[PDB]
């Protein structure tokens, strides 16, 4: 909320959804072409929002962790999901998704399902 | 940039470092040492005070105190005195280039949080300051926003049920049984087993047997008796002086105290008891989710067998129909000083910090809501 970040500033604003991965200590965009490739070395944060009929908006976070991320990026992507939660003044719900487990709420945003890529960006340890 | 300093204060072992760090750079008992008698000379005692592995091998002609007992700072002079030492010494950077977060212990006093912020601020004159509690930082290094920490240290045991990313201080409950205790405890035992230990050095020893021969029974019980008709869980433990001992049942008895603290006259619930009692006093809607993410931490939860254990005891207070999952992380002696180094990190807590500027007009009460 005191918090200034640019992704955050676009987070939840229409309806739709948004993916970011833990890059380094930082949320950073996955192109919109790329939605449904979750690399097995990385983390993310995925943001469904949905328009409700009395014009509010309902969210749903889902921070999933690949298999072989580290620490610091599956520490940071639940620390992110409680921060954006706060910064949407907590009408979102949050879900965890392990790679291997993911459950058919998050699969379901996926038309092609998913495309896991061995691999990812380096800790930032 | 400049990193934040991360620093975790345990009541017996404080954990230092460089936020980014995937470790603690510097870990050291939580003591201040000060000379009976100061000399003129090297080797004299020539210094008004020692912190930290110095003080403590200098044992002959200190006397040594701890600031923190269960994770409450009860001694200032002497917590700004460890404070200084960590900055200047271990970490070796002047504070006022560093922004710093601190850690606290649950349930942590209002006017204890405040006295820890004056003395950051206007002592150690920090650009950026925040104070987080360890359960929850814990929490973070997991991977999870939700779930409930047993966190048993060397002072204190904690049991915070934490959800969405906010602990429920209604539901915390405190067992005044930890580590400290365990190692008194296996002193005891041995001590009647015709053995002696009794000064600091053998205490030492003790401390040493407990973090490397003992564990957790699954069934304690079955357990005893297969050591009294076999020596199949005997190990052997080699002294300091070559002398080499025999350690039997004692292994899985000291731990097991966490279980049945009533066996040091200690009239609390066990770990796994107090769990189930903490997540009792949560929303049901929350229920679910804590016994699927017992998540231990601390240096007391390194016993091998204790998640075994817990898993079993666990299962039997909870509904047959839950999910019941301990998650014990190899690291979990630091991961509370791993979760402040990755939050003190992220790009998104840059805004977070308690400035000086803002220290300087609204004094130290800000830090209750500031840190929240
Ligand atoms: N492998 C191990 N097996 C059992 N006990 C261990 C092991 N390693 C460390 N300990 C014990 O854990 C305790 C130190 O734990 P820890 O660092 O988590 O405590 P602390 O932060 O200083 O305490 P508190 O949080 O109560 O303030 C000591 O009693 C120590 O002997
Ligand atoms: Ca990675
Ligand atoms: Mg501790």
């Amino acid at each position: 909320m005191v918090v200034e970040h640019p992704e955050f500033l676009k987070a939840g604003k229409e309806p739709g959804l948004q993916i970011w991965r833990v890059e380094k200590f930082d949320l950073v965009p996955v192109p919109t072409n790329l939605y449904g490739d979750f690399f097995t070395g990385d983390a993310y944060v995925i943001l469904k929002t949905v328009q409700l009929r009395n014009g509010n908006l309902q969210y749903d976070l889902h921070y999933w962790l690949g298999n072989e991320c580290s620490q610091d990026e599956s520490g940071a992507a639940a620390i992110f999901t409680v921060q954006l939660d706060d910064y949407l003044n907590g009408r979102a719900v949050q879900h965890r998704e392990v790679q291997g487990f993911e459950s058919a709420t998050f699969l379901g945003y996926f038309k092609s399902g998913l495309k896991y890529k061995k691999g990812g960006v380096a800790s930032g340890f | 940039e400049v990193a934040a300093l991360v620093i975790d204060n345990g009541s017996g072992m404080c954990k230092a470092g460089f936020a980014g760090d995937d470790a603690p750079r510097a870990v050291f008992p939580s003591i201040v040492g000060r000379p009976r008698h100061q000399g003129i000379m090297v080797g004299m005692g020539q210094k008004d005070s020692y912190v930290g592995d110095e003080a403590q091998s200098k044992r002959g002609i200190l006397t040594l105190r701890y600031p923190i007992e269960h994770g409450i700072v009860t001694n200032w002079d002497d917590m700004e005195k460890i404070w200084h030492h960590t900055f200047y010494n271990e970490l070796r950077v002047a504070p006022e280039e560093h922004p710093v977060l601190l850690t606290e212990a649950p349930m942590n006093p209002k006017s204890n949080r405040e006295k820890m912020t004056q003395i950051m601020f206007e002592t150690f004159n920090v650009p950026a300051f925040y104070v987080s509690i360890q359960a929850v930082l814990s929490l973070y290094s997991s991977g999870r926003t939700t779930g409930i920490v047993l966190d048993s240290g060397d002072g204190v045991t904690h049991v915070v049920p934490i959800y969405a990313g906010f602990s429920l201080p209604h539901a915390i409950l405190r067992i005044d049984l930890a580590g400290r205790d365990l190692t008194d405890y296996l002193m005891k035992i041995l001590s009647e087993r015709g053995y002696s230990f009794s000064t600091t050095a053998e205490r030492e020893i003790v401390r040493d047997i407990k973090e490397k021969l003992c564990y957790v029974a699954l069934d304690f019980e079955q357990e005893m008796q297969t050591a009294a008709q076999s020596s199949s869980i005997e190990k052997s433990y080699e002294l300091p002086d070559g002398q080499v001992i025999t350690i039997g049942n004692e292994r899985f008895r000291a731990p097991e105290a966490l279980f049945h603290p009533s066996v040091l006259g200690l009239e609390s619930a066990g770990i796994d008891q107090t769990t189930y009692n903490s997540i009792m006093k949560c929303d049901v809607d929350v229920r679910k989710e804590l016994y699927g993410n017992i998540v231990m931490s601390g240096g007391t939860t390194m016993f091998p067998g204790i998640a075994e254990r817990m898993q079993k005891e666990i299962t039997a207070l909870a509904p047959s129909s839950m999910k019941v999952k301990i998650i014990a992380p190899p690291e979990r002696k630091y991961s509370v000083w791993i979760g402040g180094s990755i939050l003190a990190s992220l790009t998104t807590f840059q805004q977070m910090w308690i400035s000086k500027q803002e220290y300087d007009e609204s004094g130290p009460s800000i830090v209750h809501h500031k840190c929240f």
